[PDB]
RNA sequence: AGUAGUAACAAGAGGG
RNA sequence: UAUACCUCUGCU
């Protein structure tokens, strides 16, 4: 459905989700596979990084505020929904006050007590389709791969969940309605328009008539 | 390169670069919240 | 090297009179159809358009 | 360092070659080059690629040794930089040695009636004697 | 001795010469055969197997790759904005502005192809509006006396599918120093 | 007058 | 209409 992320989500997101999509060719009118799931893709990481901040000394404070305050600091930056030169500075700049591994592909966020890249990919699938097939791919560098599933069930890399109980109980409900609206919801072109292709018709030699008979002979 | 505006990539790189200069580095915790009041009230200018 | 003993050579020191006076846009349409033949349409149609605003050209 | 020897006068047979102009260039492409450069003066904002070769990495860490703490224009650096590392060639009349340290001297060492014996200071490449002395 | 005949869109009087009477003197003659060309072009693709291609190939690649920064470089270009010459890239961004300002904008992704779609279908509107320039006396007060002061305003001009089309072909001429 | 040479300079514009 | 001045410009 053209909108399904239109009625249900926050004003904020929509400027977001209409953002880096312009690019290959592909509008909001054709497709129902990767239009309203880059959406989402958005609203994970503001779960993820609010409510969730660090102390002066380096330990995981779970406040209510939300808005920082001199004292403490954010735990997650998001990479996704930025610029692609952008977003490699984000990455980058993390990397070269803490050596750390530097990915291949693009990440989606980090967490900064625990030093983790987070690479978001939540589907249909269960949970050792999907978690296989990006691990034996991004391998050797540790980037935590985090599948939930649309359900409930949930598996990571050996069960080590970084973030506390409540919050992601309720990153569960947040996808298990979504799920449920579901059902009841590279190429190049260039041609002329028809001022120049008249223009075009008028510069051939004397004997033709048209620009498409002068390009076939 | 970039499709983005002009204003809202050094708005990014602004906040960014206060964060790691503190984070893990040589700037102070009260002049971080000073480059992220300018940013915010940059950002409400548009 | 690819003549024989028994052949000439002359060489004329040439130019060109009123070169691009007579040098046509027309022809030059030809000439970038031809060295595109089956390659892409769009890429065909992309470097045909100089050739054609050229035929059409005005002068200040 | 350079150590001249005599001029002798004959009539000086010149080639027209594609030579070297870049002495002393560690040759790598120009997008690898363009990785270097950006490593060492905006570590900060380098793209999604790394450091793929040792050529890359072994030059990189001694540039960034080499230039620490040194106050003039990183326009000015990553200039020099892309002239130094980038491999650049002209098409040049020469007689005789065609390294590049010999192409840097043809207007010395070389008129139209006569040869300025010369010998560049430091060491000839390898590569260079080896093709010398099979000729 | 070609064929005389006027243009649908602009109304300009156009000569074609080629394919037409061959010449019988040695003066200059501009009578150019379109089967005598492609034989020529054919015995260069017979001689050379597999350069138009690559040749077509590396600038298949360099059209997907150039952006719009790429028309900055190079010499001064005839501003059609202001019938006049301008630098490259003030030709460019006058171009942009005056597009933006109308109904085209796909140069925005910054792809060059893409500004090349723009200026086709630029010739489709026949009302391309333009912001000129014009000088106005204002009088203010001194101190105690009241002189006379250049100033410029701005003034939008809407142009005719003509206007803008003949423009557009338009090649500015000068004297070569 | 003189420069010059296939058309210009020999001040232009403004305080109108 | 002239005669003084004043201001900008010297590849635009």
């Amino acid at each position: 459905m053209e909108n399904f992320v239109r009625t249900n989500f926050n004003p904020m997101i929509l400027e977001r989700a209409e953002k880096t999509m312009k690019e290959y060719g592909e509008n909001p009118q054709n497709e129902g596979n990767k239009f309203a799931a880059i959406s989402t893709h958005m609203e994970v990481c503001f779960m993820y990084s609010d409510f969730h901040f660090i102390d002066l000394e380096g330990n995981t404070i779970v406040k209510e505020n939300d808005d920082d305050n001199a004292m403490l600091k954010h735990r997650f930056e998001i990479i996704e929904g930025q610029e692609r030169n952008i977003a490699w500075t984000i990455v980058n700049s993390i990397c070269n006050m803490t050596e750390n591994s530097k990915p291949r592909f693009l990440p989606d966020l980090y967490d900064y007590k625990t030093n983790k890249f987070i690479e978001i990919g939540v589907t249909r699938r269960k949970v050792e389709d999907y978690y296989y097939e990006k691990a034996s791919k991004l391998k050797g560098e540790n980037v935590y791969i985090h599948i939930f599933s649309f359900d409930g069930e949930e598996m990571a890399t050996d069960d080590e969940y970084i973030l506390d109980e409540e919050s992601r109980a309720r990153i569960k409900t947040r996808l298990f309605v979504l799920r449920q609206e579901l059902a009841t919801a590279l190429e190049e072109e260039f041609s002329y328009p028809p001022t120049f292709q008249r223009l075009a018709n008028q510069s051939l030699p004397p004997s033709f008539k048209d620009y498409h008979q002068f390009k076939a002979y | 390169i970039g499709m983005a505006s002009m204003l809202d990539a050094m708005l990014s790189r602004a906040r960014i670069d206060a964060r790691i200069d503190l984070e893990s580095g040589r700037i102070s915790s009260q002049d971080f919240s000073e480059i992220t009041n300018t940013c915010k009230a940059i950002e409400a200018l548009k | 090297a690819k003549s024989t003993d028994e052949e000439l050579s002359y060489t004329i020191t040439g130019d060109n009179t009123k070169w691009n006076e007579n040098q046509n846009p027309r022809i030059f349409l030809a000439m970038v159809l031809r060295i595109t033949a089956g390659q892409p349409e769009w890429f065909r149609d992309l470097l045909a358009v100089a050739p054609i605003m050229f035929s059409n050209k005005v002068a200040r | 360092h350079g150590t001249f020897g005599p001029v002798k006068f004959y009539n000086q047979v010149k080639v027209r070659k594609r030579v070297d102009i870049n002495p002393g260039h560690k040759d790598l492409t120009s997008r690898e080059a363009q990785e270097v450069i950006m490593e060492v003066v905006f570590p900060n904002e380098v793209g999604a690629r790394t450091l793929s070769s040792d050529a890359q990495l072994t030059i990189t860490k001694e540039k960034k040794e080499e230039l620490k703490n040194c106050k003039i224009s990183p326009i000015m650096v990553a200039y020099m930089l892309e002239r130094e590392l980038v491999r650049r060639t002209r098409f040049l009349p020469i007689a005789g040695a065609t390294s590049s340290t010999y192409v840097e001297v043809l207007h010395l060492t070389q008129g139209t009636c006569w040869e300025q014996q010369y010998t560049p200071g430091g060491e000839a490449e390898n590569d260079d004697l080896d093709q010398t002395l099979i000729i | 001795r070609g064929i005389w005949k006027t243009n649908s869109e602009t109304g300009a009087q156009q000569l074609n010469p080629i394919d037409g009477p061959l010449p019988e003197d040695n003066e200059p003659s501009g009578y150019a055969q379109t089967d005598c060309v492609l034989e020529l072009i054919e015995g260069l693709d017979r001689s050379h197997p597999g350069l138009f291609e690559t040749a077509c190939q590396e600038t298949i690649d360099a059209i997907q790759q150039t952006r719009v920064d790429k028309l900055t470089q190079g010499r001064q270009t005839y501003d059609w904005t202001l019938n006049r010459n301008q630098p490259a890239a003030t030709a460019l961004a006058n171009t942009i502005e005056v597009f933006r300002k109308n109904g085209y904008k796909l140069n925005e992704s910054g792809r060059l192809i893409d500004f090349l779609k723009d200026v086709l279908l630029s010739f489709e509107n026949d009302s391309m509006e333009v912001t000129t320039h014009f000088q106005k006396k204002k009088r203010i007060r001194d101190n105690k006396k009241m002189i006379t002061q250049r100033t410029i305003g701005k003034k939008r001009v809407k142009l005719t599918k003509k206007n803008y089309l003949i423009r557009a072909l338009t090649l500015n001429t000068m004297t070569k120093d």
